[PDB]
């Protein structure tokens, strides 16, 4: 009861003078991406370099303060959350070197090129150069000699950088009282309770490990199933029985497998749901999209959008001398300010990435009660899982016909399900394995389990257990494949979307359920339902006040992460395969290689 | 006939900041309180025991006139009984009151694009105030318990802190004016009556 009350004061002060930093630098952050000029940049970097300043000596103040002496849990959180700042807690030399090696590792990999066999005329980049010549063509050579180059290039020259990159940030890890590194990126899902309640950062690789076992079943069947549609494009280039090739996944890595629909189509004669003509012919523009989306959010309980949103916000691309950023993002700025940033157009992806957006801000404003280092995600995943489940319901026919943007007497196709859910299942499905495996391998370098010198020859070799591909031709030591990745070698975590899928899919049916509905899961619609409206303002209200074992509790009533909804939503797709797969065979053996 | 000046309290080009809150005594003038609903739609306007439209069947003494600028959220912390900051470092009503407050938005007047800094209100301060008292003191609060001989840091805050309002801000954020007129009647006659 003798430093609590100093803690209340000091944190007073922190809050007051912590707002007015941050929407200077919010500012100038949105003044430069919708403006881009050179003296922007500079007041950019001029208002950032204070707020970083004045923060690092915050926490530096705030390290002394004994945590045992304090009682009540909300200051101990702001206080916990406040000293966690070391992330340069380290030497100076230390800091530039460590700086100087992940710029020169961002600079590599945005500046690198490859260059064709042939004449170097060519010689493309990433950009829309490779990406999309192995994202469109279907020819074996030409797919695999870019495959092979990229890697060639980035990975010889990538590898000592990667090597250096593992033992500073272990020493940074360990000198912030951590065992490594990926402790350090696991600790953002650790959690204290009252009532039990507690997380412990060490169960994360316990459930992770859980849940996917319950994936592998529905997994196996669609990984025969594309293999299948494969022998037909490439005749004579893929065994029955075995692991697909990695160069003929659709994508640069295989994160995900969305570029195989084409050839993939169960029932070819039956097109989707496009509603981009109906749009045109009813003379729609971006400000009638947008407040399609505020009407659907108001239908079901949620507040309105408030006239700075409407009267700041960028909302189409200016057409004048401005260049700008179009990539679609939602801005919260403080002092009750918010904000997207769309060059938005009149198609269907727009109409959902408004609502993606919209969540967004409305998970914000939810949230904007708490005092202001409680105005977070309640976890890693939460704002995405937040953001996904309303546009889950928003694509549905119900909805559609019951906007006006389908005819009135419409009727629902069964062979229409089953392509709809095998493009969701494509999208979502394929991309957990890459992701479990990434960081699985990450985990275990930092861990210090795989030795320095066979880190390839552990990549592969757990590559072709459980995600089921096959490298085309075989790589030494020499090479580093995963620093290929964006999300690897300029650092970031990687299991937010392996957390984000569950989540969204147990939300989904929490609400679907307190709406009274009844039938199949992936047809139902949460407007018009107030109910479920409560529901979800219960847990966007709360930040990270409270443990996010209680705000899962609050809506879906649980305390973890279980994958039985998924397994609900896909339900038809299941039976599907089943059916078509019970002549041919399941599962790969992991010995066929396509070298010798 | 007299008219009260109440023309020259509402309409100001400048008003003050709530902890050195103004105070204007109103005497000796017919006050037709009717005019008061010439401006635009009043965010806050709730009598405490005055019944709203029968101002002009009373008569008082002297009235007070207190105005000052604060933020949207604060305004209900104008009424008798509450707490929070204003209520208790900066203006605080009595528990019994007679009369009642105007408030509404000044963002079109009060607002800069590089921030107005104009305007300050009190964080810190020993004990609360009593009703109807204000403080004007600038010295260095002590939290903790080493004396540093009248300079900031470590558990000593200047005490005073500026709003900065700008146009970009929300409504809840948004500068307000508020107008308190207390009314009283004591055993000295009574010179201010209706029309
Ligand atoms: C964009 O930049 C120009 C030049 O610096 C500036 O005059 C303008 O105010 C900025 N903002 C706009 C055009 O919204
Ligand atoms: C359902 O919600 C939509 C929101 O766009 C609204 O227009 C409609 O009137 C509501 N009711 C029905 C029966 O569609
Ligand atoms: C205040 O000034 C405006 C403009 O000069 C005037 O219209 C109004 O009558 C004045 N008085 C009040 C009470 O608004
Ligand atoms: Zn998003």
């Amino acid at each position: 009861s003798l430093t609590e009350e100093n803690a209340k004061t000091f944190l007073n002060n922190f809050n007051q003078e912590a707002e007015d930093l941050s929407y200077q630098s919010s500012l100038a952050s949105w003044n430069y991406n919708t403006n881009i000029t050179e003296e922007n940049a500079q007041k950019m970097s001029e208002a950032a370099a204070k707020w970083s300043a004045f923060y690092e000596e915050q926490s530096k103040t705030a390290q002394s303060f004994s945590l045992q002496e304090i009682q009540t849990p909300i200051i101990k959180r702001q206080l916990q959350a406040l000293q966690q700042s070391g992330s340069s807690a380290l030497s100076a030399d230390k800091n530039k070197q460590l700086n100087t090696i992940l710029n020169t590792m961002s600079t590599i990999y945005s500046t690198g090129k490859v260059c064709n066999p042939k004449n170097p005329q060519e010689c493309l980049l990433l950009e829309p150069g490779l990406d999309e010549i192995m994202a469109t063509s279907t020819d074996y050579n030409s797919r695999l000699w870019a495959w092979e180059g990229w890697r060639a290039e980035v990975g010889k020259q990538l590898r000592p950088l990667y090597e250096e990159y593992v033992v500073l940030k272990n020493e940074m890890a360990r000198a912030n009282n951590y065992n490594d590194y990926g402790d350090y990126w696991r600790g953002d899902y650790e959690a204290e309770g009252a009532d039990g309640y507690n997380y412990n950062r060490n169960q994360l690789i316990e459930d992770v490990e859980r849940t996917f076992a319950e994936i592998k079943p529905l997994y196996e069947h669609l990984h025969a199933y594309v293999r299948r549609k494969l022998m037909d494009t490439y005749p004579s280039y893929i065994s029955p029985t075995g692991c697909l090739p990695a160069h003929l996944l659709g994508d640069m890595w295989g994160r995900f497998w969305t570029n195989l629909y084409p050839l993939t189509v169960p029932f070819a004669q039956k097109p989707n749901i496009d509603v981009t003509d109906a749009m045109m012919n009813q003379g729609w523009d971006a400000e009638r999209i947008f407040q399609e989306a505020e009407k659907f959010f108001v239908s079901v309980g949620l507040p309105h959008m408030t006239q700075g949103f409407w009267a700041n916000s960028m909302l189409t691309e200016p057409a004048d001398g401005r260049k700008v950023v179009c990539h679609p993002t939602a801005w919260d700025l403080g002092h009750g300010d918010f904000r997207i940033k769309m060059c938005t157009k009149v198609t269907m992806d727009n109409f959902l990435t408004a609502h993606h957006e919209m969540g967004h801000i409305q998970y914000d404003m939810a949230y904007a009660r708490q005092p202001f280092l409680l105005r977070n995600g309640a976890n890693e995943g939460f704002h995405e899982a937040v953001g996904e489940i309303m546009s889950l319901s928003a694509a549905t026919p119900k909805h559609l016909k019951s906007i006006g943007l389908l005819p009135s007497d419409f009727q629902e196709d069964s062979e229409t399900e089953i392509n709809f859910l095998l493009k969701q299942a494509l999208t979502i499905v394929g991309t957990l394995p890459f992701t479990y495996m990434l960081e699985k391998w990450r985990w275990m370098v930092f861990r210090g389990e795989i030795p320095k010198e066979q880190w390839m020859k552990k990549w592969w070799e757990m590559k072709r257990e459980i995600v089921g591909v096959v490298e085309p031709l075989p790589h030494d030591e020499t090479y580093c494949d995963p620093a290929s990745l964006f999300h690897v070698s300029n650092d970031y975590s990687f299991i937010r979307y392996y957390t984000r899928t569950i989540y969204q899919f147990q939300f989904q049916e929490a609400l679907c359920q307190a709406a009274k509905y009844n039938g199949s899961l992936h047809k139902c619609d949460i407007s018009n339902s107030t109910e479920a409206g409560q529901k979800l303002l219960k847990m966007l209200s709360l930040g990270n006040s409270e443990p996010w074992t209680k705000a899962l509790e609050n809506v879906v009533g649980a305390r973890n992460m279980d994958v039985k909804p998924l397994l609900n939503y896909f339900q038809p797709l299941f039976d599907w395969l089943k059916e078509q797969n019970r002549n041919s065979f399941v599962g790969w053996n992991t010995e066929w290689s396509p070298y010798a | 006939t007299n008219l009260c000046p109440f023309d020259e309290v509402f309409n100001a080009t400048r008003f003050a900041s709530v902890y050195a809150w103004n105070r204007k005594r109103i005497s000796n003038c017919v006050a037709d309180y009717s005019v008061l609903y010439n401006f635009a739609p009043f965010f806050a306007f709730k009598c405490y025991g005055v019944s709203p439209t029968k101002l002009n069947d009373l008569c008082f003494t002297n009235v007070y006139a207190d105005s000052f600028v604060i933020r949207g959220n604060e305004v209900s912390q104008i009424a008798p009984g509450q707490t929070g900051n204003i209520a208790d470092y900066n203006y605080k009503l009595p528990d019994d009151f007679t009369g009642c407050v105007i408030a509404w938005n000044s963002n079109k007047l009060d607002s800069k694009v590089g921030g107005n800094y104009n305007y300050l209100y009190r964080l810190f301060r020993k004990s609360n105030l009593k009703p109807f008292e204000r403080d004007i003191s600038t010295e260095i609060y002590q939290a903790g318990n080493k004396p540093c001989n009248g300079v900031a840091g470590f558990n000593c805050y200047f005490p005073l802190r500026s709003y900065g309002f700008r146009p970009t801000y929300g409504v809840g954020h948004q500068p307000y004016r508020v107008v308190v007129l207390s009314f009283e009647l004591l055993h000295a006659p009574a010179t201010v009556c209706g029309p």
